[PDB]
RNA sequence: GGUUCGUGGAGCCAUGGGGGAAUCUGGGCGGACCACCGCCUAAGGCUAAGUACUCCGGGUGACCGAUAGCGCACCAGUAC
RNA sequence: GAGCUAGCCCUGGCCAGGGUGAAGCUGGGGUGAGACCCAGUGGAGGCCCGAACCGGUGGGGGAUGCAAACCCCUCGGAUGA
RNA sequence: GCGAAUGCCGGCAUGAGUAACGAUAAAGAGGGUGAGAAUCCCUCUCGCCGUAAGCCCAAGGGUUCCUACGCAAUGGUCGUCAGCGUAGGGUUAGGCGGGACCUAAGGUGAAGCCGAAAGGCGUAGCCGAAGGGCAGCCGGUUAAUAUUCCGGCCCUUCCCGCAGGUGCGAUGGGGGGACGCUCUAGGCUAGGGGGACCGGAGCCAUGGACGAGCCCGGCCAGAAGCGCAGGGUGGGAGGUAGGCAAAUCCGCCUCCCAACAAGCUCUGCGUGGUGGGGAAGCCCGUACGGGUGACAACCCCCCGAAGCCAGGGAGCCAAGAAAAGCCUCUAAGCACAACCUGCGGGAACCCGUACCGCAAACCGACACAGGUGGGCGGGUGCAAGAGCACUCAGGCGCGCGGGAGAACCCUCGCCAAGGAACUCUGCAAGUUGGCCCCGUAACUUCGGGAGAAGGGGUGCUCCCUGGGGUGAUGAGCCCCGGGGAGCCGCAGUGAACAGGCUCUGGCGACUGUUUACCAAAAACACAGCUCUCUGCGAACUCGUAAGAGGAGGUAUAGGGAGCGACGCUUGCCCGGUGCCGGAAGGUCAAGGGGAGGGGUGCAAGCCCCGAACCGAAGCCCCGGUGAACGGCGGCCGUAACUAUAACGGUCCUAAGGUAGCGAAAUUCCUUGUCGGGUAAGUUCCGACCUGCACGAAAAGCGUAACGACCGGAGCGCUGUCUCGGCGAGGGACCCGGUGAAAUUGAACUGGCCGUGAAGAUGCGGCCUACCCGUGGCAGGACGAAAAGACCCCGUGGAGCUUUACUGC
RNA sequence: CACCUCGAUGUCGGCUCGUCGCAUCCUGGGGCUGAAGAAGGUCCCAAGGGUUGGGCUGUUCGCCCAUUAAAGCGGCACGCG
RNA sequence: AAUGCGCAGAUACCGGGAGGAACGCCGAUGGCGAAGGCAGCCACCUGGUCCACCCGUGACGCUGAGGCGCGAAAGCGUGGGGAG
RNA sequence: GCCCGGAUAGCUCAGUCGGUAGAGCAGGGGAUUGAAAAUCCCCGUGUCCUUGGUUCGAUUCCGAGUCCGGGCACCA
């Protein structure tokens, strides 16, 4: 069966990235509690190239 | 005319093509004179505005000249009568002695070789653009200007046609292809003759697929849907609208008139 | 809209719309209104302290004591 | 949150091999001129059979499963919406 | 201060050495190694993929690659092995792919517009790719990289320079790039099949063969110049009022040659100096390569692409990207600049480059019988084929095994006689099945129904014979046939793939679409018909707005609605609702208006209420309108046999159901009543119609053709059945290895009659009964599972409706 | 009526397997009779064992076809998922 | 007579504009045509028919099953048009 | 089965706070006609469904019923 997660790095930078979040008032302040709760990663580690 | 098929198929038993007879030894445009990429997208930013669009045929648009003005008295030879996907009409593409190219929504009678041109100075014959105030009253004529040089935009699809009935002033009465008796400005221009392919209205399309070429997409009746969607939905075992027949957001579809009346446009008609 | 004030006799202070003054014998207010009697000066701006809070440092505790105490006394917001 | 699913937009890719034989042509015949009727060429079609591919009709099996929808046999479509 | 909250956390039990151990592609043995091997290594047998279970690329994953040490744990067993632990190595470009290029949707966005704020739009530009553009192929080496290192040959850019040409010169003009689907021609090539020819280590086995025997191999790349296919392309000279400057460029006119060409060009294919590869077998050989085989030969035929020349050709309608590179044109500028063409020498960055990659390394919690895009995908045979059988290359036997030889289950094979009697239903399974030739009915929209139905042939041997394509008009090679004799079996598409067929109803015209995870349908859609709105800053839709879709459309067009091919048709009622038209009237809100009255002041005043009357839309009222919401009767009496009732009467209305259908997907009474099929028919088909309660675009009645739709017949054939039997394998069972689960108050948990909250193992009486397991069956434990999904109750909640209320 | 069960007692019919009751359909006895005989009617004993296969409908039932010694009725949560 | 139309102003009259259809008088028992039919005017295309001269061919004629064409009105299809 | 409504001249119907009840047709006598219709002119007629009751008095108001017509008969 063809299931939920279909793995795609451009997707992903795309659509939870770091300047993704940043142009967004809302994505600013998903940052910002990240940042308030410690998370080690602000943003879903992904790398390419 | 209009070519038929021999049932072969079914389906193919009423399709009806038209016939690109009078299609001159074009098929392929001119790249110059059009064409423009033609963006194809059935909604606005975001949301889509218009339901039942999209699928259908890559298009090529034919920026088309609906203001023959700029070249007032240049004539120009009938070079070519092009097919126009953009378009129920036919356009003709015309080399003016100027070395420039442009498209005329081509009109009935018009033909290969023949020259034509606008302007006041212009003799009334099939092709010939000039301001309505020198058309002699009476003739038909197609492409027309609302309001003068804002461009042509009434009659131009396919045996359409308007006709001079008279003047009031710097106004001329046309009774445009609707049967509305309107008043227009004598400076507006309009192209004599009857814009043409009077026979598309006869085309016959034969299998949803045709529709679909055509970038039309299924349409789905009101009720043949539930409550939660249109005011015809649900009930049971079929059912008759219950109510004055609506559209999907509530306004009677069956007589309601929508012509906002305080608009200036008025004023200037006559019934319908 | 604000005030305790939900039209209420509904003023006062704010203001979106229309109308639209005056300079001190001018003008606002004392709960409709009017008259006396009084208070006060609008349509520019600034102004310590007393007040609030605790990420951070400290002291204390009829506060907990590793299922309690912060979600983590343990490379924990980590693993997952 | 449309990296599942639904629709559209942009740009590319794919569809074994068989069959049927439309229109047009071309010749012949026909007539005042024709319609038209024969051959042949022709290659049309949400056309036919059938892989891939896309499906998921009927039955069986599976039922703390290989699997939170699978497997087997059988069926649908397969140049087209 | 806890025994209970289907309580929470943790721990440990029960079921239990039980079910399982993840595709029924399969194994066996001998040697190694080793504390220990069915399970690791090697060899030899055997089976299994092969349009793959084999290769290469993209995504994703990220060291999983290779190597040396290792086994706790992970690998459903074992493990000396590993994709597992420790460590060490390994992934090297100017030309490959991204980037120092271009633009697509779409993003972002100078102007500018709009929003209470956040922020929303938005001519350019920018960003944005597997599209356009752009310079390399063949070999060789590593344990592990290679179009990247090495060798051969071949290219691209930039900077400087020398030489020779020229008005050089843009982000600007122009051209080009540049484009559909289907079908295709001519040459090539990839790929493959032959060889009486060439080069090969060997082999003659068991009855025969030393034979023009068997087995192996007979290639690859390659600048210039040549050839051979093609693809592109007119050349001149004049005018010029267009391409938002200019043009010597395009574009227009005019004349001069050429003209199904040539020439110039640009690809591709051959050939090419030359470089490189180079089996089988046999010997070392752990491994797992190396040698030898060679100074290998490297040649001639034939089949031949869905690839190439390619922007080739024809036809068709649904009429089929942009931009840069690249040419050409000129503006500023500069013309000791500058380009262009030669030829030298220099310069040439960043990132990926390991490995898995239809999967044990990606998505599915698992080394999951699922999902995952592109290219290659040999041979033979069967008409073809990417089908089916076997098999190359290559890769596998799927990570528990050994035995048994019960029930029962799964998948499978055969069966006497009969055959659908099985059942809701011939559900299932059978029968039929390929190709060639006869030959096929109603009805029909002339296509079709057709593969209708129903038959016959199909193997092999010998003789004779007709055509083609390739060689040259013969030879060989291939490709289609015709005929004439004869052979053998039960059987010739001798295996595998490959329709059961009729007759007749219902619904839907038809191909299509649908409830991903119980419905594929008579449902949705669909061409087509009608109604209605819309004159364009359209109507309508999204948005607070700007803006946008509609549409760069303009009534032969857009939106809404309903029907739903097509044929014949589509009656009557606008009285209520709706919509349309009514510059009169009645009513009607702010508002204008002030008759009149009031409160206070000593008063001027100041503040208050407030009748006429003038005040919209809406409503009332008058009209219209049905493919607008909708509606479309009752009771009596009548004909000289009866019966009925053409006719009459009278109430009822807005009018009183027309045609055509009718016990119907609609009929209650009803298996209605006659016919038909049947031995027998609540079903079915034809009828008749007191049609409980059809009926004309929620269409009516038909209809050829379609239907994995639903009903009723019949023929063929059969284990569906009478009625079962036997047999196969995978399980079940036994042995060794590993080892769950829901459940579980606790148990020392028999039967009958009673009793008991009214169906007791657990109470009474009586009867039975030594203790404990194993394989089975499922009556009970009101057995498990889900705090019933029905019902009702909560002044519980949600979705939907409307002439409920109130609002926006 | 609503007493157990709504933290679940699966609720028609068929098939399979039955088992029991008797208020007996058959067969065995027996008294009557408007019982000549053979056939019956009727009632009393008596289930030990028998109690057919089809057509129609989901049907239970029922109606038919063809037979039969007969083609019994009923209970077992309208016995039995 | 009633429907119906008319003070929300009809009828009657005047002016303007739209549209469709048929064509007064001439028209006559008239004419043309093979029949059906054909009537405002104009132009073009075209058939048939009579006369005079008696010039040319030289019987090439008549009819005509079947075929073919025409064929009022109503009616049917597709589209348009719509005053009476 | 539960609820609503109707039961007035021979037929089809209208009507009434209660009190001498009508219409059309049919039917009866005349007239016109040669004679039938049509058409004139004259006419009754109704125990106002039954049964209890209220009232001074009911077909007219109330209860029960009888027959007829209409609606409901669901989750089961
Ligand atoms: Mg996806
Ligand atoms: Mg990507
Ligand atoms: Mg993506
Ligand atoms: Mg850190
Ligand atoms: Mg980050
Ligand atoms: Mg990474
Ligand atoms: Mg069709
Ligand atoms: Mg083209
Ligand atoms: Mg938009
Ligand atoms: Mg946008
Ligand atoms: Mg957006
Ligand atoms: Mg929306
Ligand atoms: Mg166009
Ligand atoms: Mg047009
Ligand atoms: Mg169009
Ligand atoms: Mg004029
Ligand atoms: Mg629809
Ligand atoms: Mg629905
Ligand atoms: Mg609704
Ligand atoms: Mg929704
Ligand atoms: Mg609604
Ligand atoms: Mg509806
Ligand atoms: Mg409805
Ligand atoms: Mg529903
Ligand atoms: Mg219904
Ligand atoms: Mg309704
Ligand atoms: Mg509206
Ligand atoms: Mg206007
Ligand atoms: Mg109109
Ligand atoms: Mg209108
Ligand atoms: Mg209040
Ligand atoms: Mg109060
Ligand atoms: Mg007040
Ligand atoms: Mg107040
Ligand atoms: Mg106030
Ligand atoms: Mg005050
Ligand atoms: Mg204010
Ligand atoms: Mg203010
Ligand atoms: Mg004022
Ligand atoms: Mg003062
Ligand atoms: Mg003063
Ligand atoms: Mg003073
Ligand atoms: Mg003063
Ligand atoms: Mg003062
Ligand atoms: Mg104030
Ligand atoms: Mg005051
Ligand atoms: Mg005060
Ligand atoms: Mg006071
Ligand atoms: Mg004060
Ligand atoms: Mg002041
Ligand atoms: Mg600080
Ligand atoms: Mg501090
Ligand atoms: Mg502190
Ligand atoms: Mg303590
Ligand atoms: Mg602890
Ligand atoms: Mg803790
Ligand atoms: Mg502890
Ligand atoms: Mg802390
Ligand atoms: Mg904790
Ligand atoms: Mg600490
Ligand atoms: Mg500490
Ligand atoms: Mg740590
Ligand atoms: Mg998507
Ligand atoms: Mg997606
Ligand atoms: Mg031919
Ligand atoms: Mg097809
Ligand atoms: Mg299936
Ligand atoms: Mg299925
Ligand atoms: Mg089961
Ligand atoms: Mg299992
Ligand atoms: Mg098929
Ligand atoms: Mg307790
Ligand atoms: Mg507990
Ligand atoms: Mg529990
Ligand atoms: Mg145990
Ligand atoms: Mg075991
Ligand atoms: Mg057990
Ligand atoms: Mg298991
Ligand atoms: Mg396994
Ligand atoms: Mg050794
Ligand atoms: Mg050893
Ligand atoms: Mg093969
Ligand atoms: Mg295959
Ligand atoms: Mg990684
Ligand atoms: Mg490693
Ligand atoms: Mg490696
Ligand atoms: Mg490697
Ligand atoms: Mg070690
Ligand atoms: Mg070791
Ligand atoms: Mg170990
Ligand atoms: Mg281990
Ligand atoms: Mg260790
Ligand atoms: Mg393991
Ligand atoms: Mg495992
Ligand atoms: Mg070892
Ligand atoms: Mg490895
Ligand atoms: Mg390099
Ligand atoms: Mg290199
Ligand atoms: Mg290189
Ligand atoms: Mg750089
Ligand atoms: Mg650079
Ligand atoms: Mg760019
Ligand atoms: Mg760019
Ligand atoms: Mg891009
Ligand atoms: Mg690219
Ligand atoms: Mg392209
Ligand atoms: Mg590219
Ligand atoms: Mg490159
Ligand atoms: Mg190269
Ligand atoms: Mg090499
Ligand atoms: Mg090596
Ligand atoms: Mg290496
Ligand atoms: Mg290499
Ligand atoms: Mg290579
Ligand atoms: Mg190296
Ligand atoms: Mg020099
Ligand atoms: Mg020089
Ligand atoms: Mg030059
Ligand atoms: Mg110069
Ligand atoms: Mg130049
Ligand atoms: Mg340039
Ligand atoms: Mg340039
Ligand atoms: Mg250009
Ligand atoms: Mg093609
Ligand atoms: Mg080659
Ligand atoms: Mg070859
Ligand atoms: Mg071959
Ligand atoms: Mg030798
Ligand atoms: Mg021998
Ligand atoms: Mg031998
Ligand atoms: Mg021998
Ligand atoms: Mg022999
Ligand atoms: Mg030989
Ligand atoms: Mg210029
Ligand atoms: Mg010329
Ligand atoms: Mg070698
Ligand atoms: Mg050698
Ligand atoms: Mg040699
Ligand atoms: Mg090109
Ligand atoms: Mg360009
Ligand atoms: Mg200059
Ligand atoms: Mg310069
Ligand atoms: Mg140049
Ligand atoms: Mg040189
Ligand atoms: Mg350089
Ligand atoms: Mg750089
Ligand atoms: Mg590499
Ligand atoms: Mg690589
Ligand atoms: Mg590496
Ligand atoms: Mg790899
Ligand atoms: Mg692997
Ligand atoms: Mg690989
Ligand atoms: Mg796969
Ligand atoms: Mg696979
Ligand atoms: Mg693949
Ligand atoms: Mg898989
Ligand atoms: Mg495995
Ligand atoms: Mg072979
Ligand atoms: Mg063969
Ligand atoms: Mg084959
Ligand atoms: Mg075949
Ligand atoms: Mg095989
Ligand atoms: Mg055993
Ligand atoms: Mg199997
Ligand atoms: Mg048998
Ligand atoms: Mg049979
Ligand atoms: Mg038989
Ligand atoms: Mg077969
Ligand atoms: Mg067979
Ligand atoms: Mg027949
Ligand atoms: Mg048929
Ligand atoms: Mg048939
Ligand atoms: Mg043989
Ligand atoms: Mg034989
Ligand atoms: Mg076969
Ligand atoms: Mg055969
Ligand atoms: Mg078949
Ligand atoms: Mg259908
Ligand atoms: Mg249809
Ligand atoms: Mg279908
Ligand atoms: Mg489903
Ligand atoms: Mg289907
Ligand atoms: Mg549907
Ligand atoms: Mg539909
Ligand atoms: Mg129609
Ligand atoms: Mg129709
Ligand atoms: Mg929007
Ligand atoms: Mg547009
Ligand atoms: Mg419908
Ligand atoms: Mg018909
Ligand atoms: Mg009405
Ligand atoms: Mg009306
Ligand atoms: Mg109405
Ligand atoms: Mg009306
Ligand atoms: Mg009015
Ligand atoms: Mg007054
Ligand atoms: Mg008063
Ligand atoms: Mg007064
Ligand atoms: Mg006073
Ligand atoms: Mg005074
Ligand atoms: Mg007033
Ligand atoms: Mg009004
Ligand atoms: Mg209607
Ligand atoms: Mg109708
Ligand atoms: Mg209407
Ligand atoms: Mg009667
Ligand atoms: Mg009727
Ligand atoms: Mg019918
Ligand atoms: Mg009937
Ligand atoms: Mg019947
Ligand atoms: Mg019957
Ligand atoms: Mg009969
Ligand atoms: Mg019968
Ligand atoms: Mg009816
Ligand atoms: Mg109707
Ligand atoms: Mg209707
Ligand atoms: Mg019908
Ligand atoms: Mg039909
Ligand atoms: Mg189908
Ligand atoms: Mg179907
Ligand atoms: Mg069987
Ligand atoms: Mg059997
Ligand atoms: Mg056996
Ligand atoms: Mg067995
Ligand atoms: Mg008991
Ligand atoms: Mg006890
Ligand atoms: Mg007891
Ligand atoms: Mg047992
Ligand atoms: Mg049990
Ligand atoms: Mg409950
Ligand atoms: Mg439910
Ligand atoms: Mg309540
Ligand atoms: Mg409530
Ligand atoms: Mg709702
Ligand atoms: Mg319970
Ligand atoms: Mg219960
Ligand atoms: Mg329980
Ligand atoms: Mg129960
Ligand atoms: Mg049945
Ligand atoms: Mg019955
Ligand atoms: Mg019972
Ligand atoms: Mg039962
Ligand atoms: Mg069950
Ligand atoms: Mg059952
Ligand atoms: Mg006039
Ligand atoms: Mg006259
Ligand atoms: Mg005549
Ligand atoms: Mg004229
Ligand atoms: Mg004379
Ligand atoms: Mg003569
Ligand atoms: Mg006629
Ligand atoms: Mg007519
Ligand atoms: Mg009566
Ligand atoms: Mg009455
Ligand atoms: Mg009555
Ligand atoms: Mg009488
Ligand atoms: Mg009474
Ligand atoms: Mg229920
Ligand atoms: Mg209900």
């Amino acid at each position: 069966m063809k299931r939920t997660w279909q793995p795609n790095r451009r997707k992903r930078a795309k659509t939870h990235g770091f300047r993704a979040r940043m142009r967004t008032p809302g994505g600013r302040k998903v940052l910002k509690r990240r940042r308030q709760k410690g998370r080690w990663r602000l943003t879903p580690a992904v790398r390419k190239r | 005319a209009v070519k038929k098929f021999k049932p072969y198929t079914p389906s193919r038993r009423f399709m009806t093509v038209a016939d690109f007879s009078e299609i001159t030894k074009t098929e392929p445009e001119k790249s110059l004179v059009k064409p423009l990429k033609k963006t194809g997208g059935r909604n606005n930013q975001g949301r889509i505005t218009v339901r039942f669009r999209g699928g259908g045929h890559k298009r090529l648009y034919r920026i088309i000249d609906f203001k023959r003005w700029d070249k007032v008295g240049i004539p120009a030879k009938v070079a070519a009568i092009e097919y126009d996907p953009n378009r129920s009409a036919r356009i003709a593409l015309l080399h003016y002695v100027d070395g420039e190219k442009r498209y005329i929504i081509a009109p009935d009678g018009l033909q290969v070789g023949q020259q034509v041109v606008a302007g006041p100075d212009a003799p009334i014959q099939v092709g010939n653009a000039l301001p309505l105030r020198f058309i002699p009253v009476g003739t038909v004529v197609h492409a027309v200007e609302l309001e003068p040089k804002k461009g042509a935009k009434l009659a131009r699809a396919a045996g359409t046609s308007a006709q001079i009935q008279g003047r009031e002033g710097d106004y001329v009465i046309l009774r445009l292809p609707s049967g509305e008796l309107r008043k227009v400005h004598g400076e507006c221009y309009a192209t004599v003759g009857a814009v043409g392919n009077a026979d598309h209205k006869n085309i016959v399309l034969g299998k949803a697929g045709r529709s679909r070429w055509l970038g039309r997409r299924p349409h789905v009746r009101g009720a043949a849907m539930n409550p939660v969607d249109h005011p015809h939905g649900g009930g049971e075992g079929r059912a008759p609208r219950g109510r004055p027949p609506a559209s999907p957001w509530g306004w009677q579809t069956k007589g309601l008139k929508t012509r906002k009346r305080r608009k200036p446009s008025s004023r200037f008609i006559i019934a319908r």
